[PDB]
C-alpha cells in the first residue's frame, strides 16, 4: 500500500482521490492519503471551494517514485512533486501516520470498480496523451483541450488523444466512400488498431483515460474522444468478439459510476442512442444496454 | 452553411457553384407481381446538376444497371450522385472546379462530402429552398434522352437556352424554377401553356421555345395562374 503525503492544506478543497473524494477545510490538519492500492494507476483531484473553475489533478502510478501534494501560493494550485530521497519520503509518511493526519483509500474488498475502470489504463501511455516527460506524473483539468479541438491553441498543454475523424481520408479509402463511411471496419480494425494503437488494449486505455477525465474533470474535449472511440466501434461491422465483450463490460462500469446528475452533460444522446439501437454492435453490448435503460431511460 | 433566402443572389455571383438535385437518380415503378405482390422495376435516372450562373446542367444519367444487383437502392444512390459529382468534378480543370456544390437534400450532404474529401476547400451546402428541380424530367427533351440510354451517359443541356443574351442568370434562374414549379404542380397544363402555338418552336440545341421577351411576360404570368390555380385546386381555397 502506498501513500501520497501532503504538505499542508492550506486552502479549503474538495479532493478527489479515484472515485472517492472528502472535503478538506482551509488550513485543517491533513497531510494526504495512505492505503492507495499498488498495480493500477491513480488520479488525485482538486476543486477549490472558493472557485470551483478548474477542477484540475494528477495521473499517477506509486510504482513510479514517491509523489507528495503541496500547495502553491504563487501559483495557486495543488501542485504533485516527486520526492528523490526515499529515505526522506518514508520518514515523513511514518510521521503522518504516526499522527493519523492522513485519510485511507477507502476501498471495498468485494469492489472492482477502479480496477474495471482502469483496466487498461497505463501511465506510459497516459505520459504520451499529456505531454510533460520531465514529470512521472500528469496534470489534466477542466479547460484542456485536445489536439483535434485546436484543428478545428498552445500545444504544451494539449490533451494528445488519437485524431479520430469519420469524415476524413484516413477514415475513407477511396473507392470504398460508401462501404467505409457505413461500415467503419477498416478504419477501426487496420488503421486505429493495426495501425496505430497496435492493439485493442492499448485503444481501450485511451477510452478509459478519456472518459475519466471527462468525469473526474468534465473535460469537454474527453468526452468527445470517449464517445468518438465507443461510435468507432459501434460503426463497425467486424469487430473482434473479445473486444465487442470487453467493451460492453468497459462501458457498463463507466455507465456505472457515472453521477446520476452529469448524465446530461457527458453521455452523448446521438452516439448511444445509435450505439446501442442503430448500429451493428446494437446486440452486442447487453449488459451497457441494460444499465442505460434502467439508469439513463429518458437519454433514450 | 444553409442557402436560403437571405443570400439568395449569392447563386449568380462570380463563385463557380453547382446545385446537385438526386431526386431523379433511382426511379422505380411499382407493380403487382404473378403472385399478387408488388416488386419495382427500376427505371433510368438521372443527376441533375446545374451552374445557376450559366445555365449549365451536366445531366448524368444513371442506367438501371447500376442498380444491378445491389441492396439498400434509395441510399446507394445518394452515394451514387456522389460519385458521380466527384468525378464531374475531378474532370473538371482546377479553374472549373466548383467552389461550392448546394445539394437540395440534406441526405446528400455525408456521401458528397466522403466523395469530395480530395477537395477540402469546396464548400458542400444544404438549402432551405424548395427548389422544384425535381420537375426536370418533365422537360420533354430531358424525359426522353434519360429514357433512351442504354449505357451511363454525361448529357449537356444549357438549360436556359440563349437566355443570358438577354436577361440575367437572377431572372433565367427566376424563369426556370418557375417554370419547373409550374411542371410539377399540373405538368399537362404546364405542356400546353408551353406549346399552345405551334408558331413558336424549340430550337434543336434548345430545351424550351423561342419565346420573344413580351411573350415570355404572358408565358411567366400563365405559369403564375397556373401554380395559383392548382393551389387553390389542393386546398379549395
Ligand atoms: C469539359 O467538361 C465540360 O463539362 C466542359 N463544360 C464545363 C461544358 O460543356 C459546359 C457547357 C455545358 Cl455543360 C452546356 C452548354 C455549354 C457549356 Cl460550355
Amino acid at each position: 500500500m502506498n501513500t501520497v503525503p501532503f504538505t499542508s492544506a492550506p486552502i479549503e478543497v474538495t479532493i478527489g482521490i479515484d472515485q472517492y473524494s472528502f472535503n478538506v477545510k482551509e488550513n485543517q490538519p491533513f497531510h494526504g492519503i495512505k492505503d492507495i492500492p499498488i498495480g493500477h494507476v491513480h488520479v488525485i483531484h482538486f476543486q477549490h471551494a472558493d472557485n470551483s473553475s478548474m477542477r484540475y489533478g494528477y495521473w499517477f502510478d506509486c510504482r513510479m517514485g514517491n509523489f507528495y501534494i503541496q500547495y502553491d501560493p504563487k501559483d495557486g494550485l495543488y501542485k504533485m512533486m516527486e520526492e528523490r530521497d526515499g529515505a526522506k519520503f518514508e520518514n515523513i509518511v511514518h510521521n503522518f501516520k504516526e499522527r493519523q493526519m492522513m485519510v485511507s483509500y477507502p476501498k471495498i474488498d468485494e469492489d472492482d470498480t477502479w480496477y474495471n475502470l482502469t483496466e487498461f489504463v497505463q501511465m506510459d501511455k497516459i505520459r504520451k496523451i499529456v505531454r510533460k516527460d520531465e514529470n512521472q506524473f500528469s496534470y489534466v483539468d477542466s479547460s484542456m483541450t485536445t489536439v483535434q479541438e485546436n484543428e478545428l491553441s498552445d500545444p504544451a498543454h494539449s490533451l494528445n488523444y488519437t485524431v479520430i475523424n469519420f469524415k476524413s481520408r484516413e477514415a475513407i479509402r477511396p473507392g470504398h466512400e460508401m462501404e467505409d463511411f457505413l461500415d467503419k471496419s477498416y478504419y477501426l480494425n487496420t488503421v486505429m488498431l493495426q495501425g496505430i494503437f497496435k492493439n485493442s488494449s492499448n485503444y481501450f486505455g485511451e477510452l478509459q483515460f478519456a472518459f475519466l477525465n471527462a468525469m473526474f474533470f468534465g473535460n469537454y474535449g474527453s468526452s468527445l474522444q470517449w464517445h468518438a472511440m465507443i461510435e468507432l466501434i459501434c460503426s463497425s461491422a467486424t469487430v473482434p468478439k473479445h473486444m465487442l465483450d470487453k467493451l460492453d463490460e468497459i462501458l457498463y462500469y463507466q455507465i456505472k459510476t457515472l453521477p446520476e446528475q452529469y448524465s446530461d452533460i457527458l453521455l452523448n444522446e446521438r452516439v448511444w442512442n445509435i450505439c446501442l439501437y442503430s448500429s451493428f454492435q446494437k446486440n452486442s453490448l447487453h449488459n451497457t444496454e441494460k444499465i442505460m435503460e434502467n439508469k439513463y431511460p429518458e437519454l433514450l | 452553411g444553409a442557402m436560403n433566402s437571405s443570400n439568395y443572389a449569392e447563386l449568380f455571383n462570380n463563385d463557380i457553384k453547382l446545385f446537385v438535385d438526386d431526386t431523379n437518380v433511382y426511379r422505380v415503378t411499382v407493380h403487382k407481381t404473378f403472385e399478387g405482390n408488388v416488386a419495382t422495376k427500376a427505371i433510368n435516372g438521372c443527376i441533375f446538376t446545374l451552374n445557376p450562373k450559366t445555365g449549365h446542367l451536366f445531366l448524368k444519367i444513371i442506367h438501371t444497371s447500376v442498380w444491378a444487383g445491389q441492396k439498400r437502392l434509395s441510399q446507394l444512390a445518394k452515394w451514387k450522385t456522389a460519385e458521380e459529382v466527384s468525378a464531374l468534378v475531378r474532370s473538371l480543370p482546377k479553374e472549373e472546379q466548383p467552389k461550392q456544390i448546394i445539394v437540395t437534400r440534406k441526405a446528400m450532404l455525408d456521401p458528397l462530402e466522403v466523395h469530395m474529401l480530395d477537395f477540402p476547400n469546396i464548400a458542400i451546402r444544404p438549402t432551405e429552398l424548395r427548389l422544384p428541380f425535381s420537375a426536370a424530367m418533365s422537360i420533354d427533351k430531358l424525359s426522353d434522352v434519360v429514357m433512351k440510354a442504354t449505357e451511363p451517359q454525361m448529357v449537356l443541356f444549357n438549360i436556359y437556352d440563349d437566355w443570358l443574351d438577354r436577361i440575367s442568370s437572377y431572372t433565367a434562374f427566376s424563369r426556370l424554377t418557375l417554370l419547373l414549379r409550374a411542371l410539377k404542380t399540373n405538368e399537362e397544363s404546364a405542356k400546353m401553356i408551353l406549346l399552345s402555338d405551334p408558331t413558336i418552336t424549340i430550337k434543336s440545341y434548345h430545351l424550351w421555345p423561342s419565346f420573344t421577351d413580351e411573350q415570355w411576360i404572358t408565358i411567366e404570368s400563365q405559369m403564375r395562374d397556373l401554380i395559383l390555380t392548382e393551389y387553390g385546386r389542393k386546398y379549395n381555397v
